[PDB]
């Protein structure tokens, strides 16, 4: 829960039939929390090994379409699909509809770990970014190294050690490779203060998200008002409601050694910034927490500024 | 005890509507059937054919064709953190619609009016003495009736699951594993349909394209919903999920979610001669957009100081900031990056938009296809400070008009700061 | 020991989108900078041709509907005019740690997995799966329709473990054929590299390069995708295509299942050549699902009489298990 | 016997776009590097030129439509204006392997089929059925309107296998006819090759160069899309062409339909001029359709009458059923 010894970075994760929808209400860039899936995953895979740990990550989202299209010129879109194979009868499949996306990011991360303690420092990276190209990230397989791999190869930037001024310019000689992408951050003072300071008229708390993906105005009795970024809901956490299970008591679960939960979906907002406007890059981590005296196992940037 | 004198009335405004369903001798065989219910005995056959089935809020045996799920849509209430926006309450409007397998709709259609202006719908999970004297029965019919309202919203605590049910580990503070299986909840995405097919067409749509087009508004909540996906959950055969007519046939659509480069941006600054040989321009869209969004707010009135007091100078160095990313999107697309027919002003406009190393460049090859020399970067900024707003002579009486030059020489030195290592 | 009722395995030799990308023959070996073969636009009047009913001819309503047909406006995707060849190239990866689940409740189960896959391994190499994923390499089979009526479709294969070709191979994809396995000299050096890299070992990354020379400005065939019903009957029809980077690609699903074409070894009849291994091995181009529950061939028979009944079937019909192993599925009922 | 209920076929006779451009007479022999005829636009004005019911026809509505404009704006393809040639430029390819549909339900039903193909290749050649093909392209058909009121049309053929040729054909489009079929020793070795194509004993690629020559800077005729006539603010496009990479064309469907005019056999006339081979055999100028299934003489019962039912569809006429194969199409329920 700590900013780093050394940042990670890997600059073009170009990544391959991505999820889109992620979520019941949403359809664009997939959830934080598949990436922070990705790097306990990878901090499994990796770091029992080799002595690392890591917290939060950093996405830059470089380019994302999307296999969506627009029906007759209407006011809405749709997907595109994948052909399911023949069913036992054998005339057509239960065709079924998800959202399935193409994108590009980078992701930073935070150790707390020997990378430059009992260990050299590419070797490590280089050892990272080699095995972290097996792996799937959000339903999705990694697009491998191809004349991409050009730059691919980094460094293992420290923050924690180091001069202040060399503080400075260590974090922007990470900015500099880092430019045609725009990085995402929640908002959670913003959502707080957001519909605190909006309670004028109602103190609903799920209309929030609800009514900032459109163009609110109140006109002249045409000036549209200040948007000051890009307001956009995001799935912000899991929300556990009926009580804990077993593995004996709720069968098919996956492994019969950890027990289960059904949940539910929260909705926060994450605005997308450039990496220049920020206070530090260790203050945009997405970690991860659990709180089972509550339902909400919610994941959090904190210090967003 | 609306069950007797609104109830006999109901199965008897159903034997109105019964009459449709009357043949003369099979007919006669089902007016017997449904006057056995709709003249004396509605809660003993609703138990009997409806008393052992699931209603939801947010189901998941939609998810796949045969499978199997989780019926719960309790938790009415989280009382912890103010910082999440969900399904913890819906305040006004509460409605419940899961499908399970519930066949019959008339069986369930001539019981949900006892509860709309008084408290029948109190009595569908227990405390039946109305209940029981609203029978006009004994206690066996009535019985019967309240098995099969107490079996309508059956919990057992312990659900059970498909291997389809999307399960998923979620990771504790240093610590093991609850693995999450997450569903789909339909009555929330119904209440999103209701704020949105009211706020898309009907009432907001014609009044807000009529009133700003020429002039017919009182100004009230008027928007636009541009970026939503259709969702369909069965196509032309939907039996899924329930809240599923022939309007709704898989007719759930998904608020938008692209991130900063969803859709192309066109270039501005290639290597030619109205591209980059012409090189005091900085053109760009988004940059006449947010000179734009500058313009209509270039007055500082006497109210909104509070918050027009970090929205200027911070929506420059987002402007900056944007150029930045012109820079890093060109930085890409330069395969060829030397001295070309159109390269006079991109010579020295080529220090950020740095080309490849040329090959023609002897060992003294850092001072025209190396030139290391951001400085009059720092006077294409003061032009494009000098040419965003015209500085008045008399603007500055207040200690927020040379605060504007206060801010452009802020502006830069970020730019310095910025362009200290760009040819290099 | 019982059915592990949540059961599942990964994608193994998962292929990227292949772009595609034309240019002339004889200048194949500087292909790095050919033009995008971009979906285009055009639009057709079409007429009546449908097998209209049987008793609802009516001859002069016939000639009443014809002059008023109906308009489409689908896609295409043709070569320049200066073209000649076509290039399709992706990207191709193994993941190891082939027999174990990605998904499995049953430790007992798994267990008896365990020993099953790795006696199987222990007992015979992959070099017949070896050589029957490499001969959907070998050919063109990858490019679907492309290969039919093309004058020299040839792939040229070459293997990175740095970020340069290790060892390369160069063929001609219409000397083998899509219907028969034969092994050769440049073919089991690669299959020893797919067999000892598809084991549990790490990855393996293979660069596949294919030159269908498909004729002079003739069109090509990227996937389409389906849609629903746009509200509109005069846009109705459009056979919208797929492009990655405004250039026409074929789907990764299908350029995974032309790897996937193995099993000679289904019942009915050595005629069809291969079909795409399947649970239930079914084909869209034939049109019923082969390997019916009540022949014992189907998938969860052999492979619960190879695990739980410890019963191994012939290894001729092994290696199909095995197979619908490194395709992977969501198993159990 | 049953038929199938999902039935399609290749198109064997598959052609590209055709793309124009302009030049001058007997210097037609380095075109090589003629531009392309590019598509401008103009402004019309309209007028009243079209039938009134006299619901409204006032002495006041046509004097009053008539200064009421409804200008417009259309697309126009004219010469260069030294220029009096057109130059139309397509490569044609066939596939071969004419009767083997390519998705069909039943396996009863396509071994008949396939059968009934190759009693009747080895009954008789492709040979009747080539040579009516290559009277398309050597009566430039093709070429639509552009041919009408032309005063001299050549064809140039030259045969590609390689980046080379093998044989030319040099064809005087007018003085053959569209009328009459007539056998030519030169013809019928274009007819040899397109018999073997189709066949099956090698591939054939051709392109077609078309010589019309028109006049000093008259107009071309090339396609044109589905228009909009939209809901313009007072004059909007009401006629588009057809454009590639700064070059008017022709679609490829166009100049496949003006190449399959075969049939004669359609029992209404026989030498008033063959029409396009098609189920319900059926022409969208004329607005008739030729071949009802009120008669016995389509395509849809002759098929199910040949297959099924075991008549002979006499000989005359079976050639249609072939030539319709050849055309490829969905088939079935």
């Amino acid at each position: 829960v700590t900013d780093p010894e050394a940042l990670l970075l890997l600059p073009r994760l170009s990544i391959q039939n991505a999820n889109a929808i992620s979520s019941p209400l949403t359809w664009g860039f997939p959830s934080p929390g598949a990436f922070t899936g990705f790097v306990h995953a990878l901090q499994r895979r990796v770091g029992i090994s080799l002595d690392i740990e890591l917290d939060g990550v950093g996405i830059v989202c470089h380019r994302f379409e999307a296999q969506i299209s627009q029906p007759a010129g209407k006011r809405t879109k749709v997907f595109n699909l994948t052909r399911n194979p023949l069913n036992r009868d054998g005339s057509t499949a239960a065709i079924v509809e998800e959202g399935r996306a193409h994108l590009e990011v980078s992701l930073l991360l935070g150790v707390h770990g020997d990378g430059l303690d009992d260990h050299p420092a590419q070797e490590i990276a280089r050892q990272v970014q080699e095995q972290a190209g097996a792996m799937r990230l959000a339903g999705g397989s990694i697009l491998p190294w191809c004349n991409e791999r050009f730059p691919a190869p980094n460094a293992e930037l420290l923050m924690l050690g180091g001069s202040d001024e060399q503080r400075r310019k260590n974090q922007r000689r990470l900015t500099r490779r880092l430019l045609p992408g725009f990085a995402l951050v929640s908002r959670e003072a913003l959502l707080q203060q957001h519909l605190e300071t909006l309670r004028t008229t109602l103190p609903e708390a799920t209309t929030l998200d609800a009514l900032l993906d459109l163009c609110r105005i109140n006109f002249e009795p045409w000036q549209v008002r200040d948007k000051p970024g890009w307001l956009v809901p995001i799935p912000a956490g899991y929300n556990a409601l009926s009580p804990l299970y077993l593995p004996g008591e709720v069968r098919n679960a996956r492994d019969r050694e950890t027990p289960l939960r059904f949940v539910e979906n929260l909705f926060g907002l994450g605005e997308w910034l450039s990496p220049h406007r920020v206070a530090a890059l260790s203050d945009l981590l997405w970690y991860h927490h659990a709180e089972p005296d509550k339902g909400l196992y919610r994941w959090s940037t904190p210090r967003f500024v | 005890q609306e069950l007797r004198q609104f109830i006999e009335s109901f199965i008897q405004e159903r034997l109105q509507g019964k009459l449709d369903k009357l043949q003369p001798d099979e007919d006669d065989k089902r007016q017997t059937l449904l006057a056995t219910h709709r003249r004396e005995a509605w809660l003993a056959d609703a138990a009997r054919r409806v008393g052992q089935l699931q209603l939801v809020t947010h189901t998941l045996k939609p998810i796949h064709p045969d499978a199997r799920g989780s019926n719960l849509h309790s938790l009415p209430q989280a009382p912890g953190q103010p910082g999440l926006a969900g399904s913890h309450e819906l305040g006004d409007r509460l409605v419940s619609d899961v499908v399970g397998n519930a066949a019959a709709l008339d069986v369930f259609k001539f019981l949900s009016l006892q509860y709309q202006g008084k408290n029948l719908l109190n009595w569908l999970t227990e405390d039946s003495a109305e209940a029981l004297q609203a029978l006009s029965d004994n206690a066996e019919q009535a019985r019967e009736w309240r098995q099969a309202f107490i079996g309508i919203t059956t919990v057992k605590g312990a659900p059970a699951s498909h291997s389809l049910a999307k399960q998923l580990y979620f990771p504790l503070p240093g610590s093991g594993y609850h693995l999450l299986a997450p569903l789909f909840p339909t009555s929330l995405v119904h209440h999103v349909h209701a704020l949105l097919r009211e706020a898309r067409f009907g009432d907001a749509a014609k009044a807000a394209r009529e009133a700003r087009s020429r002039q017919e508004s009182w100004p009230h909540g008027f928007s636009e919903y541009p970026n939503l996906a259709i969702q369909k959950f069965g196509g032309t055969k939907p039996q899924n999920i329930s809240q599923l007519n022939n309007e709704r046939r898989g007719e759930n659509w998904l608020l938008p979610s692209l991130p900063p480069n969803w859709q192309r941006q066109n270039v501005n600054a290639p290597m030619r001669h109205s591209s980059v040989f012409e090189h005091d321009f900085g053109r760009t869209p988004e940059v006449s957009r947010l000179t734009r969004t500058l313009q209509r707010f270039l007055a500082k009135t006497v109210h909104n100081n509070l918050a027009i007091r970090q929205r200027r100078a911070q929506l420059v160095a987002q402007i900056c900031d944007e150029a930045l990313q012109y820079a890093a999107r060109l930085r890409e697309l330069e395969p060829g990056w030397s001295a070309t027919p159109g390269c006079q002003l991109h010579d020295a406009e080529q220090l950020w938009l740095d080309p490849l190393r040329a090959q023609t460049d002897e060992t003294f090859l850092q001072r025209r296809l190396r030139g290391d020399w951001p400085a009059e970067v720092g006077n294409r900024f003061a032009n494009w400070l000098n040419r965003a707003v015209s500085s008045d002579s008399q603007i500055l009486g207040s200690p927020e008009a040379a605060q504007w030059s206060q801010e452009l020489s802020k502006e830069l030195t970020m730019f310095k700061e910025i362009l200290e290592d760009e040819r290099d | 020991l019982s059915t592990a009722s949540v059961l599942a395995f990964e994608r193994k030799l998962d292929p990227s989108d292949a772009l595609m990308s034309a240019g002339a023959w004889a200048q194949r070996d500087a292909s790095q900078e050919w033009p995008a073969v971009t979906v285009r636009e055009k639009s057709v009047r079409g007429t009546i041709s449908n097998r209209l009913k049987t008793k609802d001819r009516d001859p002069a309503k016939l000639d009443a509907s014809i002059q008023s047909p109906n308009l489409q406006t689908v896609d295409v995707a043709n070569l320049p005019s200066d073209a000649d060849t076509l290039k399709v190239r992706f990207t191709l990866r193994v993941l190891g740690g082939a027999g174990t689940p990605s998904a499995c409740n049953d430790a007992a189960y798994r267990d008896k997995l365990l020993q099953t896959v790795a006696t199987y391994v222990n007992d015979q190499g992959f070099a017949e799966l070896a050589r029957r994923y490499a001969h959907n390499l070998a050919n063109a089979r990858f490019l679907w329709r492309n290969r039919v009526g093309a004058e020299a479709v040839e792939v040229r294969i070459n293997h990175i473990r740095q970020g340069e070709v290790a060892r390369a191979w160069r063929f001609d994809a219409l000397a083998i054929g899509l219907r028969d396995f034969k092994a050769d000299a440049e073919l089991d050096a690669l299959a020893e590299l797919i067999a000892s890299g598809l084991s549990g070992s790490g990855h393996v990354l293979l660069e596949v390069v294919a030159f269908a020379r498909i004729g002079d400005g003739q069109e090509v065939f990227p996937s389409q995708e389906l849609i629903l019903d746009k509200g509109d009957k005069k846009g109705q029809k459009s056979k919208t295509l797929y492009s990655v980077r405004d250039a026409a690609a074929i789907h990764s699903q299908k350029i995974g299942n032309a790897l996937r074409t193995i099993d000679t070894w289904y019942p009915d009849e050595d005629g069809l050549g291969p079909i795409a291994v399947e649970p239930y091995g079914s084909v869209t181009s034939q049109g019923k699902a082969y390997r019916q529950p009540k022949q014992k061939l189907d998938f969860y028979t052999l492979l619960d009489n190879w695990v739980l009944r410890d019963e191994a079937p012939a290894v001729e019909q092994q290696h199909y298990v095995i197979a619908n192993l490194i395709r992977g599925g969501v198993f159990g009922e």
